[PDB]
């Protein structure tokens, strides 16, 4: 429950943070 | 008990303005997408040679019409479709 909760947090913070890393990527190669 | 509420709480609220941003970031990766298909859209049609401009001497058939380009002469050409 408890913990399992704060695994998937984890889990989905990291996804994230990689969709952001992503966009940003595409943002310049779509600037340029 | 009270750890894992904390550690939960700061993630939540973390990851809620993380995953807002990533919103954000994605509707303006889309609206460059729309400005760099609209100038490509414009260079493919822009590629495309201009039409001739003729007068219809009358309709000959439902598919066929006596038209007359200046100074090529008349012709008797097919319609589009639309």
């Amino acid at each position: 429950d408890l913990y399992s909760r704060y695994k998937k947090l984890q889990q989905e913070l990291e996804f994230l943070e990689v969709q952001e890393e992503y966009i940003k990527d595409e943002q310049k190669n779509l600037k340029k | 008990r009270q750890y894992y509420l904390s550690k939960i709480e700061e993630l939540q609220l973390i990851v809620n303005d993380k995953s807002q941003n990533l919103r954000r970031l994605q509707a303006q990766r889309n609206e460059l997408n729309a400005k760099v298909r609209l100038l490509r859209e414009e260079l493919q049609l822009l590629q495309e040679q201009g039409s001739y401009v003729g007068e219809v001497v009358r309709a000959m058939d439902k598919k066929k019409v006596l038209v007359k380009v200046h100074p090529e002469g008349k012709f008797v050409v097919d319609v589009d479709k639309n």
